[PDB]
């Protein structure tokens, strides 16, 4: 019975947390974020199999806050599960504290909630890995990836889906011969889109793409027309 | 907590209910000659006259509170298909203004009734013997016959429990 | 101001249907004797909420008894007794024929059955000429020295409807809250009987 | 095999399954689809008519929600009641606190984390229904459908039931080919009568125009030359 | 406190002034009396329930969208005079007031504190519909110069947020320069 | 802090007519001019409320809350399952005796049953409630009812009382107590609920033909 | 997958529902009927006593059972509180539809959450209110149906089949409360496999009559 | 009020008025202040007496034996401690006790006694009681005793009167000696005795 | 019940214990390593004797006691031993994530009385009155002497009596039970006096 609750296998394994992860790439949609210079963005792959479907609705990515966005990977309920809870926390922070909640404490008390889903025997996991994304007040871009497991770190890019691997060594080998060195947020999202389709070798019109940025003070997801607007001028 | 898929979930005490008072007996069966014969009680008062012979223990506390609350409640004796489904095979028999004299073993009215291993030719025996026109003498003995094969509630008595030597001798 | 009497074969409960505030009059015909059925008449005076939710819990608890004894009339006593258990600052009346058929008036916990029990403001003023008029107190056979008291024989249902007109009368004549119409309910074998006789309004 | 048999458990695919049974317990209920037309959303359902002796009306399906929000749904219908129970409780009660009828999303979202924490819980089973839902507030028109799972999305036009595919195929039409409220009343009990291939044609609908934006059911003269046209 | 909130042409312009008081002492002669529960809703107390009170405006932010003013003094009401005032591009600016007695009234234009008792009947003759901002950033002007002028417990500057689709603009005013108007 | 005074109401011959001033005083001050207190809650229901001007409000929430639950999974709330005026106010009096953390009000639930029969009660904080063929409440209940109940001393008087009758004595009770109220308005809302015409509400109406000349000469 | 509640089959089934609805199928048949202004509950007891189908609400509601006598007992409460409680807050009798969605959302509560089990008890309930003269059918899924008539229990379906046939006549029938019973007690022959005074029970609610039982010698005219 | 009650060879004599007041209004002449718990339990009083009794019977059903006087005033002395002006006398017949008087009152005491008067006029009965009372009295002689200890604080507390109703507590239960109208009973006792010399007639 | 009836076994190999009431008095006798160096009182006149798992004996004669001091506490009168042995049959009975592995003889007077008392409570929470009784381990086999050396037209007179039989029926500590709350232990001695004898 050690594969249907969250306890330890003869192995030392948690086999609900390791098919927790699995659950995360069965959207079978990517998304990468990366950090300018002042700012962070998140690609991530809008879907629509459905010619009924409202576009507009179908979003992966979520405005936790005035300054920290988060995009998710994995069924859309838990991701929605997990932006209310995450929403949340970062207003009762807010209340507590007296200011608005950082990225990476937010991350941790994701990570934190994920972890007592994985050792509670009461409760599953949500299959689902949040990357949070904002432009800290201290310490500028940030992005942090929090999994399953109750494990985040903090990323300089980050890539996440089925095709992860390939938009990763993108990713690595930019930087090798290289945060992204841009001036202001338009350049970075170009960029972002840029390297998405060459890992991922297709191209994507304003419909296969959801976009956020995160700026000082502000966190917005870039509407179909703003989107239009980066593919010409990649196009160009 | 559950239904097989055909639908249903998953001594000998012998009852005459004659229009002059309810019988009810019971076979004590003590199991050595130290065991107290006196407190073997398979007959038990639920109320002044309302009885039953017989989780035990505690339906019975149950059942002599409600018939208790209701008494002080109402000030009337409680109806016996009340407490039937108000509160071991069970037969309880009782008298109110309303019905009569009862007996009952779900719930289901019976004129006589024998529960136990010797349900089976006991039922059939009652079915055989009784009639309407028993008077309690008669009711007793038959109660006596269908054993060897006391308790009352009157008018007047309400319930008592069982001269139980002279009926065995009358017998 | 209710007034319950218990007679041959009879009861009456009677009340003003005047409802006051402070010298105000808030309505001249507000009932306030209830015919409860079961050959019961009750009344719940005092003050008026409370009132009006003893009554209403009374109500529920009488069809739940109906409920569990295939609609039998409910007899006096157990009204009573039921009356009691819920009990509000309320003065309770309720009367009715006991199951030997006698006129019974009940009062109220710590209910009392007495041959007859006023209640309300005017309470003080109609009891005494009720105590002198159906129960003889205070009367004498003439002629006896004081020696022997008046036979308390029993008074027909036209007698005592005339002995709590009068006294009604007299409540509303010096009492300000007493007195727009009289509301009699009379219980009897045959069933409850409802009267209603004018007062002065002033 | 194995990892079926409870509600919390995840499969080594990473799918839960006792969800996936609840779907199918959905595409065995009857048919039932919704339409967003430029100014309102209408409603419609195929009820079966299971003897002569049910009342030819009564039955009623589609159930509304505040008052501009309407919902139906297909599969175990008492669970589709108590689906709308809840939401009407969520609505209730963020009337009481703001004094505004709820958003159409807002309810959605709502009604998606009560489904969604039914598949949290193995004391718990997932709902069985599909429900098409949506209404006219301060923002338009919304139309939605919540699956077992808790997963939604705003459609422009919805189908679910045993006869949701013929259903889908047509609404693939009206949107490829265009829809006012009108139009859409009689297009949505075409596409019942079409889904259907005896059974009653229930339809409403709630537009900003032609009902000020509150949710009415279709009756008389109306309902019947939906009903003529569909045959026609 | 005397506190002013006036809706115009462009907008709603919330004023108070910056003198608090315990008995006849000054405790603070220069407070910020005017307090941003959201973007665009300002309220003015005539502290803790504030805090509450932006906490649940930015929860109902997360979950159901920006918030009306109606939003805030209903979220204002069910936690407990507040006025509540703020701007929308739907409803444009809005001036809600909840005295003491909890009830929430919709108005043009409200005062509150105990400089208001002092010029009720200044602004109901100076005020009209529609105004200009200069308008109406001089008629706040005249009506809390009187109220300080009067009220012992109003003083110090007067300051100023007016609300537009524009954006948000703070203003103050000196002693020197309101108290010769 | 904020309270209504002036409610008051008779019955007729085919309906009740109801009305109240639109004035919210703050103790001493005349602060709010534009409340309204009279809450229909169907053709057949008008709630004229008074007191608090809170708890009004949340009254009325609770009327609209009625309305809305009453049309779930009902055909007929309509025309023949729709809410009486009988219901609503043993709605209304159940909360107040609920409340009863009381609500500081003072309640005339008038209308017209569904059967025909004028409906006119009263309920206030503490749960006490009458009918009569005149309601008031508050400062009306003293100046209002012998005016009104000049034109309907008893039950009989009702079916000889006609529309305007009724209507002009209402009108001339509001100018009276404008008169002689100091918590009162010029301004006041009066609704008739007809059987036969429905639901009639009328919104602004003035107190008019006011005497003053007589002080000259004092 | 049948041994819970809360487990749907991989065909999307709820087995223990499936098993509690043939609980109700061992029960004796009961029969519903209405026209207009009357509606008619035909019972047929089965025994000592037979065991009383027939519960009475209120002067205008009542139902008869077929299963679980227990969870019957259990139901009835549920729905004798929720009248008493509309009367107690609004004076209004509760209307037949609204009581039977009430026992609806009682019923499927047993269904989705753990512990418990379904109700293995179906009702039929009869009443009359403003709208008219009603009859329900309640199921252990807490599916409820509003019918002309129908009947439940062991071999209903030639009862069912008999109103079928009949309806065209027994929707007349306004204004005379015997040919009602008449044909109710018609229906219910048909389920058998016979009656007597003792055995059969009939209630009846209308524009005039409040709900009555007709147990014993009261039956006998109808037989 | 005044109620008496003493133990002497022959049991218990229980005696109390019947007026009953609102102020200086006599709301009643014939309430009821003895409480029949059991066929040997009387209550005396000066909703709780009904809570006894039904615990009574319960401990009836229950226990093989009667509930004891003890056991039923230290109930009551608890229930009446539980909710701390009233006082109460317990007054029975066990075969294990013998004939006992438990006084209660509202204070939480509980006193085991031959002789106990409560009420506004328990004074005016102590006078009587304590210069009249014998352990070796007649029952006669003690059922007058007790009638006339009631006549006295009738006659001299304003708040005392109506009726004298006798109880009397014997090894087979309680008697009720019957109800006696303290206005005949005043003058029966003044021709008889002689007392009361200073009442004209 | 499954989990009843292993509770019986683990009664059945606890020690055993022998209760006999004479006209005048109850005993109560039980059957007690090289380095290695029963009968409980709930009040001054009731005492209570077990056989099995002995560390729930413990929580069974607590609870027995609070019991006994909250019926005085409650009620004046000391608890009857009838009511004891209720109470106990009631903790066992509501018992049954496991029951106790116990069952227990109650002996004692009651309250200003003087006929001797015992009774007998299983793991079921069933309980009756006996006259001679053993629990434990062969508890059969002592059974059936007593079933025969016991007799119900002669029981036996006085504490010799008692004692003697109770020995012979163990063949050692014995309890003697008097009332007006006499209990008392044998003696060493005494006992050794009567196996000899």
């Amino acid at each position: 019975y050690d594969r249907h609750i969250t306890i330890f296998s003869p192995e030392g394994r948690l086999y609900q947390v390791e098919y927790a992860f699995k659950a995360t790439n069965q959207t079978n949609i990517n998304s990468l974020a990366v950090r300018g210079k002042d700012c962070t963005v998140v690609i991530s792959q809008k879907k629509v199999p459905d010619k009924l479907l409202d576009p507009t609705t179908v979003s992966y990515i979520f405005c936790i806050s005035r300054t920290i966005g988060m995009v998710v990977n994995g069924p859309i309920p838990d991701a929605r599960n997990a932006a209310l809870r995450a929403k949340a926390e970062a207003a009762e922070f807010r209340y507590k504290y007296g200011y608005d909640m950082p990225c990476d404490v937010l991350a941790k008390r994701m990570a934190n909630l994920s972890q007592i889903y994985t050792q509670r025997a009461y409760m599953r996991p949500l299959g689902v890995i949040l990357t949070f994304v904002s432009v800290d007040e201290e310490l500028g871009p940030s992005i942090y990836k929090t999994d399953p497991a109750g494990y985040y770190v903090g990323y300089k890019a980050t890539a996440t889906g089925p095709k992860q691997q390939e938009i990763t060594t993108n990713l690595e080998n930019h930087f090798k011969k290289s945060h992204i060195n841009e001036e202001s947020w338009e350049k970075v999202v170009e960029f972002a889109i840029t390297h998405m389709i060459d890992a991922l070798g297709t191209e994507f019109s304003k419909n296969d793409l959801e976009v956020g940025v995160a700026t000082k003070d502000k966190f917005f997801t870039l509407s179909a027309e703003n989107i239009e607007e980066r593919l010409v001028a990649i196009a160009e | 907590s559950t239904f097989s898929p055909e639908g249903r979930l998953f001594s000998t005490a012998i009852g005459i209910a004659t229009k002059e008072g309810v019988v009810l007996g019971v076979e004590k069966r003590a199991t050595s000659p130290l065991l107290e014969s006196d407190s073997i009680e398979k007959i038990v008062e639920i109320d002044r006259h309302i009885g039953c012979a017989m989780d035990a223990r505690s339906m019975i506390e149950h059942a002599r509170t409600a018939a208790v609350t209701h008494n002080l409640y109402y000030d009337e004796d409680i109806n016996v298909e009340s407490l039937t489904q108000s509160v071991v095979a069970l037969l309880i028999a009782g008298h109110d203004a309303d019905d009569g004299y009862q007996l009952f073993h779900t719930f289901y009215r019976y004129n006589a009734k024998a529960i136990g291993s010797g349900s089976e030719g006991a039922q059939a025996e009652l079915l055989n013997e009784w009639h309407s026109s028993l008077t309690l003498k008669e009711a007793e003995l038959l109660v006596l016959k269908i054993l060897k094969q006391l308790s009352c509630i009157t008018k007047q008595d309400g319930f008592k429990i069982y001269k139980t030597a002279e009926l065995i001798k009358e017998l | 101001t209710i007034l319950g009497i218990a007679g041959e074969d009879f009861a009456v409960l009677a009340g003003d249907t005047r409802n006051i505030t402070d010298y105000s009059i808030n309505s001249r015909y507000e009932p306030k004797v209830f015919d409860c059925g079961d050959n019961i008449v009750m009344s719940a005076n005092g003050f008026a909420a409370d009132g009006d939710a003893l009554v209403k819990r009374f109500k529920n608890s009488v069809k739940w008894y109906h409920f569990d004894h295939n609609d039998k009339k409910l007899s006096i006593n157990s009204a009573a007794r039921n009356i009691q258990h819920l009990l509000y600052y309320v003065h309770t009346i309720i009367a009715g024929l006991d199951e030997d058929g006698k006129g019974a008036v009940y009062s109220f916990g710590s209910y009392e059955r007495e041959q007859c029990r006023a209640g309300g403001a005017a309470a003080s003023l109609i009891m005494p000429f009720l105590d002198n008029q159906v129960n003889f107190k205070n009367q004498y056979e003439p002629g006896t020295n004081g020696k022997v008291k008046k036979p308390l024989k029993y008074l027909s249902v036209e007698e005592v409807i005339k002995l709590v007109r009068d006294s009604f009368t007299s409540a509303t004549e010096r009492h300000i809250q007493v007195g727009d119409g009289l509301e009699i309910l009379i219980v009897t074998k045959d069933g409850v009987r409802k009267e209603f006789y004018e007062l002065k309004r002033d | 095999t194995g990892y079926d048999l409870s509600n919390s458990v995840f499969s080594p695919d990473g799918r839960n399954f006792q969800v996936e049974y609840a779907v199918k317990a959905v595409e065995n209920g009857t048919t039932s689809i919704g339409i967003k037309c430029n100014d309102g959303v209408v409603f419609a359902v195929e009820k079966l008519i299971t003897s002569k002796l049910l009342v030819p009306q009564k039955n009623v399906k589609i159930q509304v929600v505040d008052r501009h929000i309407g919902c139906v749904y297909s599969g175990l219908i008492p669970d589709g009641r108590h689906l709308v129970n809840r939401g009407r409780e969520e609505a209730a009660s963020f009337k009481k606190l703001y004094k505004t009828p709820i958003p159409i999303p807002a309810f959605a979202d709502r009604l998606g984390q009560y489904v969604q924490a039914h598949t949290l819980y193995n004391s718990v089973r997932p709902f069985g229904v599909s429900t098409i839902f949506g209404g006219v507030d301060k923002n338009g028109a919304h139309l939605y459908m919540l699956e077992p799972s808790g997963s939604y999305w705003g459609y422009k036009g919805a189908a679910t039931g045993k006869g949701r595919q013929s259903a889908k195929a047509e609404l693939e039409k009206l949107v490829d080919h265009h829809l006012s409220a009108r139009e859409a009343v009689k297009q949505a009990a075409k596409i019942i009568y079409l889904a259907h291939e005896d059974f009653e044609l229930e339809i409403s609908w709630c537009s900003l125009s032609e009902t000020n934006g509150l949710h009415k059911f279709v009756k008389g003269d109306l309902l019947q030359e939906a009903i003529d046209f569909a045959q026609k | 406190t005397s506190i002013m909130a006036v809706t115009f042409k462009d907008g709603v312009i919330l004023g108070a002034d910056s003198r608090t008081t315990t008995g006849a002492y000054i405790a603070n002669r220069v407070t910020d009396k005017l307090t941003r529960v959201h973007d665009k809703i300002w309220c003015c107390r005539s502290q803790a329930i504030a805090d509450i009170v932006q906490y649940h405006l930015e929860l109902y932010t997360s979950q159901y969208g920006t918030p009306s003013t109606e939003t805030a003094a209903s979220v204002f009401k069910e936690l407990c005079g507040i006025i509540v005032a703020g701007y929308d591009d739907k409803n444009k600016g809005e001036v809600y007031t909840i005295p003491l007695g909890g009830s929430v009234h919709k108005l043009p234009y409200a005062i509150a504190g105990s400089g208001s008792t002092f010029i009720y009947g200044y602004c109901d003759k100076n005020f009209r519909e529609n105004m200009s901002k200069e308008e109406t950033v001089d008629f706040i002007k005249h009506s809390l110069s009187q109220a300080i002028k009067w009220d012992g417990s109003s003083g110090g500057v007067i300051r100023m947020v007016v609300l537009t689709a524009a954006g948000v603009e703070r203003l103050i005013f000196y002693p020197d320069e309101y108290e010769q108007l | 802090i904020v309270t209504g005074t002036s409610v008051i109401s008779m019955k007729y011959d085919n309906g009740v007519i109801i009305a109240a001033d639109n004035l919210g005083s703050y103790g001493s001050l005349l602060r709010f001019n534009g409340v309204e207190r009279l809450i229909p809650v169907g053709d057949n229901t008008v709630v004229g409320i008074s007191g608090d001007i809170s708890d009004m409000q949340h009254i009325e929430r609770l009327l609209k809350d009625l309305v809305t639950e009453n049309a779930y999974d009902n055909p007929l709330a309509d025309a023949e399952e729709a809410l009486e005026p009988s219901y609503i106010f043993e709605y209304l009096a159940t909360v107040m005796y609920q409340r009863r953390n009381p609500l500081w009000n003072a309640i005339i639930v008038a209308g017209v049953q569904s059967n025909g029969d004028q409906f006119l009660r009263y309920v206030n904080l503490l749960g006490v409630t009458y009918s009569s063929p005149t309601l008031a409440t508050g400062f009306g209940a003293h100046m209002a009812n012998p005016l009104l109940r000049k034109v309907v001393d008893r039950e009989s008087d009702i079916p000889k009382t006609t529309v305007q009758v009724a209507e002009e004595a209402i009108v001339n009770a509001m100018r009276v107590l404008y008169y002689r109220d100091a918590r009162s308005s010029r301004n006041f809302s009066l609704a008739i609920i007809d059987k036969n015409t429905g639901l009639t509400f009328k919104k602004n109406l003035q107190v008019e033909n006011m005497k003053w000349d007589f002080a000259k000469d004092i | 997958y049948d041994g819970d509640t809360v487990t749907f089959s991989p065909t999307g089934r709820l087995f223990q529902v499936e098993y509690a609805l043939e609980a109700i199928k061992q029960g004796s048949v009961t029969v519903g009927l209405r026209s207009n202004t009357h509606a008619v509950l035909v019972a047929l007891k089965r025994n000592s006593s037979y065991q009383k189908k027939i519960i009475k609400c209120d002067e205008h509601m009542g139902l008869s059972l077929a299963g679980l006598a227990p969870d019957a007992r259990v139901l009835s409460n549920y729905l004798r509180q929720q009248c008493n409680y509309s009367s107690l807050v609004f004076n209004r009798k509760l209307a037949v539809e609204r009581a039977g969605h009430l026992l609806c959302d009682k019923a499927q509560k047993n269904t989705q959450s753990y512990g418990g089990r379904p109700y293995g008890v179906g009702l039929l309930i009869i009443g009359y209110d403003k709208s008219g003269a009603h009859l329900l059918e309640f199921q252990p899924s807490g599916n409820v149906t509003e019918l002309y008539g129908t009947a439940i229990g062991a071999r209903s379906q030639g009862a069912k089949t008999y109103l079928e046939r009949t309806l065209d006549t027994f929707i007349k029938i306004d204004g005379n409360p015997d040919e009602l019973i008449k044909a109710g007690v018609e229906a219910i022959s048909q389920s058998l496999r016979s009656l007597t005074v003792d055995n059969l029970s009939i209630a009846i609610v209308g524009k005039d009559t409040p709900f009555t039982i007709y147990d014993g010698e009261a039956v006998a005219k109808y037989i | 009020t005044t109620t008496l009650a003493f133990r002497f060879q022959g049991g218990i004599i229980v005696a109390v008025d019947s007026r009953a007041t609102a102020g200086n209004w006599v709301a009643s002449q014939t309430v009821k202040k003895v409480i029949e718990i059991n066929p040997f339990l009387l209550g005396t009083m000066a909703f709780w007496e009904t809570w006894l009794g039904s615990q009574c019977r319960l401990h009836e059903l229950r226990e093989k034996e009667r509930i004891s006087v003890a056991a039923a005033s230290k109930i009551l002395s608890n229930l009446v401690y539980q909710y701390k002006s009233m006082g109460t006398m317990i007054c029975g017949y066990t075969r294990k006790e013998g004939p006992t008087i438990y006084y209660v009152d509202s204070d939480g005491t509980r006193l085991k006694g031959d002789i106990f008067c409560v009420g506004s006029g328990q004074t005016f009965a102590y006078g009587v009681l304590d210069s009249n009372y014998k352990w070796d009295l007649s029952v006669e002689d003690a059922l007058y005793l007790g009638k006339r200890s009631i006549l006295a604080a009738a006659h001299r507390d304003a708040y005392s009167g109506g009726s004298v109703n006798l109880y009397h507590v014997t090894e087979d239960g309680w008697i009720y000696h019957g109800n006696h109208d303290v206005g005949e009973l005043f003058w029966k006792v003044k021709e008889e005795e002689g007392s009361f010399n200073n009442v004209i007639g | 019940i499954f989990q009843v009836e292993y509770a019986l076994e683990a009664v059945k190999r606890g020690t055993c214990a022998v209760g006999v009431k004479g006209k005048n008095c109850v005993v109560l006798g039980c059957e007690r390593l090289k380095l290695q160096d029963k009968v409980s009182k709930i009040d001054s006149h009731v005492v209570l004797s077990f056989s099995g798992l002995n560390a729930d004996s413990r929580i069974l004669i607590e609870k027995a006691r609070v019991e006994a001091q909250s019926h005085r506490l409650t009620l004046e009168d000391p608890v009857t031993v009838e009511y004891l042995t209720r109470y106990v049959a009631g903790v066992q009975q509501r018992y049954t994530v496991r029951p106790f592995g116990v069952s227990t003889l109650i002996a004692g007077f009651d309250p200003r009385d003087d006929e001797p008392k015992l009774y007998q409570t299983e793991p079921s929470g069933i309980y009756s009155s006996w006259s001679a009784q053993t629990i434990g381990r062969n508890s059969k086999t002592v059974r059936e002497f007593l079933e025969k050396n016991y007799d119900r037209k002669e029981p036996p007179a006085t504490v010799e009596e008692c004692v003697k039989l109770t020995v012979r029926s163990l063949l050692i500590e014995i309890t003697v039970v008097k009332p007006d709350s006499d209990i008392v232990a044998l003696s060493s001695e005494e006992i050794n006096q009567y196996v000899t004898q």
